[PDB]
């Protein structure tokens, strides 16, 4: 894992990324840090998320476990930061860079399924009022998020 | 299970 | 006419030849060809967000030289 | 040959459904293991109603009815469900035997619908018709059926054998007979691009394909035609004082593979796929740490040592283009990007993306499915050597 996570921070330190930012903690290469701008033209817009990362140890052939730790109003993230999301558990790929993952995720924050939701009421309020969906999710992304 | 161990080594 | 870049999975930088109204399904045939992936596993994203297969590059302000980046088809739940 | 309208596919599902009533039997006492009729059956029925769904209109329907494959496809369904049910008119209390010939005849239909459900999902996946973009696995076989077949799904064998003979010659028609009841899996008389994808991945390589078809498959004692997990198991129970004993033949539930059955120390049947492996390295290997020593309990076992030139890995050049690119990324296009350690060394097959064989074989062991890069299925591997532009 170690050879392919220090090319992943060696290739971030390169190129880095303009939507998102991630690091190691201190000196453990398997828990990173990360933040994820919020999209233009959306309720998270200004919103700057964080997200806390671990590497398991056969990695990449598994996973990694992250998890937000800055509140978003979403159907498919929870007050816990906990993110349902099938590239994260049964859709993984080894190929999938943490930069690419971060990306992934911020893609699904305007791309919600709300449908097989884990956050039923959020998931209600969006597909019934998407008006009060926006406004509430606004409010969160100025109160939380900036 | 489908019946198929893996290969004797 | 003009050209766009792509960011491959692997991070691998892609060029395209298009045009403002090429759709998104002709831009994921065009990397098809390229990295040998097929379209329904292309997810494109650009400003933080993914690119729909009906729209065009226009309708998304995708503009010459813009970037791209190529992620894995994927769903919440 | 008849054109396969809405009306001519409800008959199939009477007919279907007739045999399906048949085989539930209680007398019958058929074992829930694959292949099972009262689940290919009915699951025959709903892939074919999703076939339906997806072709709505008067246009898409008319279409429909005019594919070459369906209305060959259909024309089969409708043969064989009659054949099933004459089987049980004729063969009366006969079927609650189970060493009978008419219930070897129930077991040989069962694989060919199976072979046949597995077939029209590959060719109508999600009910829509993809037969024209249908991948063989193995780059060699897949060059040949473009040559001469284009992007059609499926050719008659009179045709078929004469487009092979010109590659490789077929000695005799008695070796032409014995090679169609091998590749013809669902017994047609047409040869598919899916059967034709299923053999090629059997008896691979190319290059020598009749010769390692003759020699796993003609002369060798151990392989059995249109056997099933079950049928294997009873005929080995012969040998269970004999360890050693082995035997192998197609698998039912993966099919383009091989199962092996043998018998252990002491006395027990067991059954093994060597996942996307040659046969002939698996049972050399077999033989040497005297697991299969006996094939189907005879006393001599074939040494296939050598049979089987590995024409050697076909080299890739990185070429000046893109050796510069992954110097612009401070990396190389050798290096294997799953775990930035190891170089390519191992090419996925049919979308041709390319890694290490540890990192495949990580991957796939711990339950991971289809190419890292672009989810396709793996459905077989080459050994490639990357040279270095260097
Ligand atoms: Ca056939
Ligand atoms: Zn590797
Ligand atoms: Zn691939």
């Amino acid at each position: 894992a170690l050879k392919r996570i220090h090319k992943e921070l060696n290739d971030l330190a390169r190129d880095p990324p303009a939507q998102c930012r991630a690091g190691p903690v201190g000196d453990d290469m398997f828990h990173w840090q990360a933040t994820i701008m919020g999209p233009n033209d959306s309720p998270y817009q200004g919103g700057v998320f964080f997200l806390t990362i671990h590497f398991p140890t056969d990695y990449p052939f598994k996973p990694p476990k992250v998890a937000f730790t800055t509140r978003i109003y979403h159907p498919n993230i929870n007050s816990n930061g906990s993110i349902k999301l099938d590239i994260l558990r049964s859709q993984w790929s080894p190929a999938l860079t943490i930069s690419k993952v971060l990306l992934s995720i911020c893609s699904l924050l305007c791309d919600p399924n709300p449908d097989d939701p884990l956050v039923p009421e959020i998931a209600r309020i969006y597909k019934t009022d998407r008006e009060k969906y926006n406004r509430i999710a606004r409010e969160w992304t100025q109160k939380y998020a900036m | 299970s489908d019946g198929y161990t893996p290969e004797p080594a | 006419s003009m050209q766009i870049f792509v960011k491959t999975l692997t991070g691998k930088t892609i060029t395209l030849e298009v045009e403002p109204s090429d759709t998104i399904e002709n831009v994921k045939a065009k990397i098809q060809d390229k990295e040998g992936i097929p379209p329904d596993q292309q997810r494109l994203i650009f400003a933080g967000k993914q690119l729909e297969d009906g729209r065009t590059l226009s309708d998304y302000n995708i503009q010459k030289e813009s970037t791209l980046h190529l992620v894995l088809r994927l769903r919440g739940g | 040959q008849a054109a396969a309208d809405r009306r001519t596919v409800e008959k199939t599902w009477k007919l279907m459904d007739k045999v399906v009533r048949l085989c539930q039997n209680p007398k019958l006492q058929l074992k829930n293991s694959p292949p099972y009729i009262l689940d290919i059956l009915p699951d025959t029925y709903q892939h074919l109603r999703l076939i339906l769904s997806k072709y709505d209109d008067n246009q898409k329907l008319a279409q429909l009815s005019e594919n070459e494959y369906f209305k060959i496809y259909i024309d089969s369904l409708m043969k064989k469900s009659k054949r099933a049910i004459r089987l049980f008119k004729e063969g009366k209390e006969r079927m609650y035997e189970e060493q009978s010939q008419d219930r070897r005849n129930l077991t040989k239909l069962s694989l060919i619908f199976s072979h046949m459900l597995a077939e029209i999902k590959a060719i109508f996946p999600n009910g829509q018709f993809q037969g024209d973009n249908f991948r063989i696995t193995k780059a060699d076989a897949a060059e040949f059926w473009r040559k001469f077949f284009g992007d059609k799904t499926i050719v008659p064998w009179k045709v078929f054998r004469q487009c092979l003979h010109e590659v490789h010659q077929i000695s005799s028609g008695l070796e032409a007979m014995a090679l169609k009841s091998t590749i013809d899996l669902t017994c047609n008389d047409y040869i598919s691009v899916f059967e034709f994808d299923i053999f090629t991945r059997l008896f691979q390589p190319w290059g020598s394909i009749l010769r390692n078809w003759n020699f796993l498959a003609v002369t060798h004692p151990g392989y059995m035609a249109f056997l099933t997990y079950d049928e294997v198991k009873a005929r080995l129970q012969k040998y269970s004082t004999k360890p050693g004993s082995y035997i192998f033949r197609l698998s039912c539930t993966r099919l383009g593979q091989w199962a092996i059955g043998y018998v252990t120390g002491d006395g027990n049947i067991l059954q093994t796929i060597p996942h996307n492996k040659p046969l002939f390295q698996a049972l050399i290997d077999g033989s040497r740490e005297g697991f299969y020593l006996y094939p189907d309990g005879r006393s001599y076992n074939p040494d296939l040592t050598g049979l089987c030139e590995p024409t050697p890995h076909d080299h890739i050049k990185v070429t000046q283009e893109q050796f510069e690119l992954y110097c612009e990324m401070g990396s190389t296009f050798q290096l294997c990007k799953i775990c930035a350690e190891n170089d390519k060394d191992v090419k996925i097959e049919p979308c041709g993306h390319l890694m290490c064989t540890s990192c495949l074989t990580a991957w796939q062991e711990s339950d991971g499915q289809g190419c890292p890069f672009c989810r396709c299925e793996i459905k077989g591997t080459e050994p490639i050597i990357v040279d270095p532009f260097d």
